[PDB]
RNA sequence: CGGCCUCCGAACGGUAAGAGCCUAGCAUGUAGAACUG
């Protein structure tokens, strides 16, 4: 029935490596300073417009 | 709707065996006659029988009383022209559409302030049995309503199914007889019925006893006696129908002649005992002597 | 040409005397297939479908177990291939059901009753011998 | 349980089915027509389990 | 060293309403079928 998959490291790595163009090269949180959520949220509620952010 | 139990028909339609084969179908169709959506039972009544299904509203049958599918009456199984005028029943069916709508309607609200044991309304009210109606019933199953229809196939020589034909592969009746049209609508009615009205030609054929000329003849001629009749007992034969004016056992005619002093008493004694008076076993004959 | 096979590896050593009767069986039922419902019958029309079908998969039981002339591998690969059957095999295992006519024969739902269907039922409880084809099959008497 | 069928059961009986102009089908009619009303299920049914570029 | 980029089309609302007749369609696949000394 096909649920709950269990790899080992050298398939994922593998299956990592296939994927790593589709995948962000980032490895922390503080590229999205002020473009997260609550800073969406925020943004939203003040009715103010972030530069590269929606309206 | 309604949303019942089970079919009330004819055990000539319901069939042979014991235990029955029925299939519920819950609205299954509308009423050949009411048009209300009742719920509809299938069963098998034999093998190589015909599959026969419930064939009219329940209320348009607790009305009439006939068999749920087989359109035949419960009690003697006769239809219901020829049932309802040998019961001396002039009934006001009701034919018109809005009206039918309205008489089903209210009819299935009085069968509702019914309880499920006689015909509801009038249809009880004339229980005076006829003995030419009982005469007319047929006395042994019918199981001819289960027989299969005509395979145009073999009736053209092409049902190449072979036995698996579900008709009958005889020979067909050729239309013209009168017995093949008898719509729903006809047989429920019981309007220009011409099977019924074979019976009723037949019913003019069956024998009774013709009444004599002189209104003095209350002479009751009685043959088929035996040497074991009784005089007293032929007297209590007739002895609660009226006055016996006189009795004369004629032992070397193995006759006897009953005098009546009521003529209407004579009448309808004689008339109550045509062929069906037994008295020891013995086939009795009521006529009126000269 | 052939039934253009799914599983892209070989089919095993044995499957190249298997092949010929396959096939034409295949060819047959391609045509069975394809007789075009003229004044047949509806009911009917499936009747040969089942045939050939019952027909494939007696071929591969036989050739398996009556013989023992294929390898197992082989054989699960031609029951991969539909080519066989697995439950009609399945079935054939059991007792009283040798010449099962279909799988739907005995599946009790598609009654009204909840029973199998009179082809299994055996000839003798009969004792009168109407001839009666099966509506699902069109088989007569399978068991 | 419940079996499955040889596919050219189902193959059969849509090929005779053609386009339900013949009078020999003519209560399928009525059936054929009450399913209509169950037709976008089986879109979304095919349409999410389309067969991936990497497949044949 | 800031940036700021809508809108996309369809139905009704106008060209009448009928009474009739004619003729394929369309529904059923029915029920039930004889009686004597
Ligand atoms: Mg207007
Ligand atoms: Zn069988
Ligand atoms: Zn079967
Ligand atoms: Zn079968």
């Amino acid at each position: 029935t096909y649920q709950r998959w269990q790899f080992t490291l050298p398939m994922m790595s593998t299956l990592y490596r296939l994927a790593n163009q589709l995948l962000t090269d980032l490895v922390d949180d503080n590229y999205f300073y002020l473009f997260d959520l609550k800073a969406f949220f925020t943004s939203k509620a003040l009715n103010m417009a972030i530069p590269g952010g929606p309206k | 709707w309604e949303d019942a139990d089970f079919p009330i028909l004819c055990q000539t339609c319901l069939g042979e065996n014991p235990y029955i084969r029925m299939t519920k179908e819950k609205y299954g169709k509308e009423c050949k006659i009411c048009a209300r959506p009742f719920t509809v039972f299938r069963w098998c009544p034999g093998v190589r029988m015909r599959f026969k299904k419930t064939e009219v509203c329940q209320t348009c049958s607790k009305l009439k009383n006939v068999c749920q599918t087989c359109l035949l009456d419960l009690e003697y199984g006769l239809p219901i022209q020829v049932r309802d005028a040998g019961l001396s029943f002039k009934d006001d069916m009701p034919k018109s559409d809005v009206n039918k709508e309205y008489y089903t309607q209210n009819m299935e609200r009085e069968i509702s302030n019914s309880d499920g044991t006689r015909p509801v309304g009038m249809l009880g009210k004339a229980t005076s049995t006829s003995d030419m109606l009982l005469k007319l019933a047929r006395t042994t199953p019918y199981y001819k309503r289960n027989r299969p229809h005509i395979c145009s196939f073999w009736v053209k020589g092409e049902c190449k199914r072979g036995e698996e034909c579900p008709y009958r592969h005889e020979k067909p009746t050729d239309p013209d007889d009168p017995l093949a049209d008898q719509n729903i609508k006809d047989r429920y009615y019981g309007i220009n019925d011409p099977v019924a009205d074979k019976l009723l030609k037949r019913a003019s054929t069956m024998p009774r006893l013709d009444p004599p000329e002189d209104k003095t003849i209350t002479t009751l001629y009685v043959g088929g006696l035996g040497d074991t009749i009784t005089e007293t007992d032929l007297r209590n034969h007739f002895y609660q129908f009226g006055e016996i004016r006189t009795i004369t056992v004629v032992q070397r005619q193995q006759c006897a002649f009953i005098q009546f002093a009521t003529r209407q008493a004579a009448e309808v004694a004689a008339e109550k005992s045509f062929n069906k008076l037994i008295v020891n076993g013995r086939r009795l004959n009521v006529k009126w002597g000269r | 040409m052939p039934k253009v096979k799914r599983s892209r590896k070989a089919p095993p050593d044995g499957w190249e005397l298997i092949e010929p009767t396959l096939d034409e069986l295949d060819q047959k039922m391609r045509e069975a297939e394809t007789e075009p419902h003229e004044g047949k019958r509806k009911v009917e029309s499936l009747w040969p479908i089942f045939r050939i079908h019952h027909q494939k998969t007696r071929y591969i039981f036989d050739l398996f177990y009556k013989r023992k002339a294929i390898s197992r591998e082989l054989y699960e690969y031609c029951i991969k291939e539909g080519y066989a059957d697995k439950n009609l095999i399945a079935k054939w295992k059991k007792q009283g059901y040798e010449n099962l006519c279909c799988l739907r024969c005995i599946q009790t739902r598609d009654t009204n009753f909840g029973t199998n269907c009179i082809c299994r039922v055996p000839k003798s409880k009969l004792e009168v011998g109407r001839i009666i084809e099966c509506t699902h099959c069109g088989c007569r008497g399978c068991s | 349980q419940k079996e499955d069928m040889p596919p050219e059961h189902v193959r059969k009986i849509i090929r005779d089915h053609g386009d339900m102009t013949n009078r020999k089908f003519r209560h399928d009619k009525r059936v054929y027509l009450g399913a209509l009303k169950y037709m976008p299920h089986a879109v979304l049914k095919l349409l999410e389990n389309m067969p991936m570029p990497w497949e044949q």
